């Protein structure tokens, strides 16, 4: 069985995602043809589904923004959602559910998602933060966009110890992640740490250094 | 309306159990529970449907059940292949549509058992004059790759304002996971103490932070 | 032997196409000469519908419908609406009314649901008329008798 | 679940109150209904409360039900109230011959 999803992948929030997938024998009429989304960082939401015949299953929660369509003479479908926002992101499979009901009491064969990023503008850059204090000390590298960033200590002359950390996506749509350097507690005071952070999409760069309280 | 935990460990060969807990409106009515395996990257395959029945392709080692408003999985003889998120799947009549649960992480093990190693910094004087407050709870050299955080102001969960990653393989081959807390800063200073507390398989780890 | 003849029973306001994945026919489909009468959407209401059916032939007719017992009470409402459902059947001698049995069973072919057939022979210029709620698995064609013939059980080959 | 060789014999009662206040006393108040079911079987049964003459004192019925349940067969009761549950399925030993007679042994 082939299924095979495509349509605009990156878009911005209030525009309307449309995408489409199409098959491989095992025709229409035979089975519900649904679509079932998957925001990145966790869970599985279905969202809606359509036969042959052109009857629909909507979800109603996502329903009023959901519209289904099947091209039955090329033998594919067409999702159209919605006025969308941004908690819309998410890999979106179309998936062979079998007809039972008036349902789909189980998808088999699913397809193999493309995924959908609905964030908002724009390159920004960051601004970052010294992180107080064996001990360790590091940076705050909060509120930039895109990824990714250097972090560099001393400028490139200390290696051992750093344990940059993945950066989140945060609610504003804007990344920010820390690093850290563990170092010996009694050795404080006496030598500088300097974190060189680099955002090349935003051309900044800083040099912010690290204190003791 | 359908509660998964978040992980299982277990050794190869031998057999572990997920559960799909449910509502009365979901599995209480008459209506079946089907699972579904998803490998790193890959897509859902279908694994058991009809509570009992497994597909086409699909090995004994893997068994579902389902009794009363719950239902259950069983996979006996772990191997690598098996490593995956798995997810339980019913349909709902209060909500007039299907329902997935919330995955389960199912990690093999192979490797030792280590737990975190969290470091908690508080925000730092800079953010504060920016009228900005932010907590950063870090974690790593944990194995397995799951854990559950949870933030606490000296006596009180805070549900809002935590953003919290993914866990990731580090350069050690072990998992490391960041959380930041999003405070006002008069919130901050006007409570005891914060606490970022986290749990790995059967142990909590908590840090604490004072204003000064 | 038996011969079709459609009873021509036209829909408006409700769904026909149920569907099953037990009556495999290169996919999830049902009986041939039935139809598995549903609600438009999940839970919404089933209209009460009035269906006759003139047996305009010189034998006698043979009329054959469904109930259909749904696993829950939820399940009901959600294939037909919410509502006690009623199936009544009627002609010049025949005169029952059907109510489905919605609970709990156990999975016969992985399913928990049941479908069970009954059947009135309409005499000769009759009329057989259908009035239901829901829960209705309708027919499509009557059947009449062609002739003559012997019916054995065995489990030996013909010669 | 039968989980023996031979067929088991289920039985179960109904119990049809003197009123509709006895039976929301013993039961609360809301429709009865009793479903039962198995892969050969399914019905309905809801009690009938209301008035009828006394029997043992008594103006109250406990009717029972029966079906056969097939080796590895599973019957399944879902009750509101109303319902008599059984404790006990049967099962039959082997042959006998049952006779209606009015005098002694021997
Ligand atoms: C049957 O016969 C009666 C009277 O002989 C007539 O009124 C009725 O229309 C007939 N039915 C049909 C289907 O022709």
């Amino acid at each position: 069985l082939q299924l095979q999803e495509w349509g605009a992948g990156l878009l911005k929030p209030s525009e309307t995602l449309s995408l489409t997938c199409a098959v491989y024998g095992g025709s229409f009429s035979g089975y519900y043809w649904s679509w079932i989304r998957q925001p990145p960082g966790k869970g599985l939401e279905w969202i809606g589904e359509i036969n042959h015949s052109g009857g629909t299953n909507y979800n109603p929660s996502l329903k009023s923004r959901v519209t289904i369509s099947v091209d039955t003479s090329n033998n594919q479908f067409s999702l159209k959602l919605s006025s969308v926002t941004a908690a819309d992101t998410a890999v979106y499979y179309c998936a062979r559910g079998v007809w039972e009901g008036s349902g789909s009491d189980n998808f088999d064969y699913w397809g193999q998602g493309t995924l959908v990023t609905v964030s908002s503008a724009s390159t920004k850059g960051p601004s970052v933060f010294p992180l107080a204090p064996t001990a360790a000390l590091g940076c705050l590298v909060k509120d930039y966009f895109p990824e990714p960033v250097t972090v560099s200590w001393n400028s490139g002359a200390l290696t051992s110890g750093v344990h940059t950390f993945p950066a989140v996506l945060q609610s504003s749509g804007l990344y920010s992640l820390s690093s850290v350097v563990t170092v010996p507690s009694s050795s404080l005071g006496t030598q500088t740490y300097i974190c060189n952070v680099n955002h090349k999409p935003s051309n900044t760069k800083v040099d912010k250094k690290v204190e003791p309280k | 309306a359908l509660t998964q935990p978040p992980s299982v460990s277990g050794a190869p060969g031998q057999r572990v159990t997920i559960s799909c807990t449910g509502s009365s409106s979901n599995i209480g009515a008459g209506f079946d529970v089907h699972w579904y395996q998803q490998l790193p990257g890959t897509a859902p395959k279908l694994l058991i449907y009809g509570n009992s029945f497994r597909p086409s392709g699909v090995p004994d080692r893997f068994s579902g059940s389902k009794s009363g408003t719950s239902a259950s999985l069983a996979i006996a003889g772990l191997q690598a292949e098996d490593e995956a998120d798995y997810y339980c799947q019913s349909y709902d009549s209060s909500l007039s549509g299907v329902v997935f649960g919330g995955g389960t992480k199912l990690t093999v093990l192979g490797q030792p058992k280590a737990a975190p190693s969290v470091t908690l910094f508080p925000p730092s004087s800079e953010e504060l004059q920016a009228n900005k407050a932010t907590l950063v709870c870090l974690i790593s050299d944990f194995y397995p790759g799951a854990v559950t955080v949870a933030w606490k102001a000296d006596s009180s969960p805070v549900k809002a304002g935590v953003e919290t990653t993914t866990p990731s393989k580090q350069s050690n081959n072990k998992y490391a996971a960041s959380s930041y807390l999003s405070l006002t800063p008069e919130q901050w200073k006007s409570h005891r103490s914060y606490s970022c507390q986290v749990t790995h398989e059967g142990s909590t780890v908590e840090k604490t932070v004072a204003p000064t | 032997g038996i011969d079709k003849e459609a009873m021509g029973f036209t829909y408006s306001g409700i769904r026909t196409n149920g569907a099953t994945s037990a009556c495999r026919r290169s996919g999830s489909s049902f009986y041939a000469e039935m139809k598995w009468l549903l609600s438009n959407t999940d839970n919404a209401a089933f209209p009460q519908m009035t269906k006759s059916y003139k047996n305009t032939r010189k034998s006698p007719a043979l009329i054959v419908w469904g109930i259909h017992h749904s696993v829950s009470t939820a399940e009901q409402t959600k294939l037909y609406g919410s509502g006690n459902k009623l199936v009544t059947v009627g002609s010049s001698n025949y005169q029952q009314s059907f109510v489905p049995s919605p609970g709990a069973r156990p999975q016969v072919n992985g399913l928990s649901g049941r479908i069970d057939f009954h059947w009135l022979m309409l005499n000769p210029n009759d009329t057989v008329t259908f009035s239901f709620n829901g829960a209705f698995i309708a027919p499509d064609r009557a059947s009449f008798l062609r002739g003559k013939s012997m019916g054995i059980q065995s489990g030996v080959q013909v010669d």
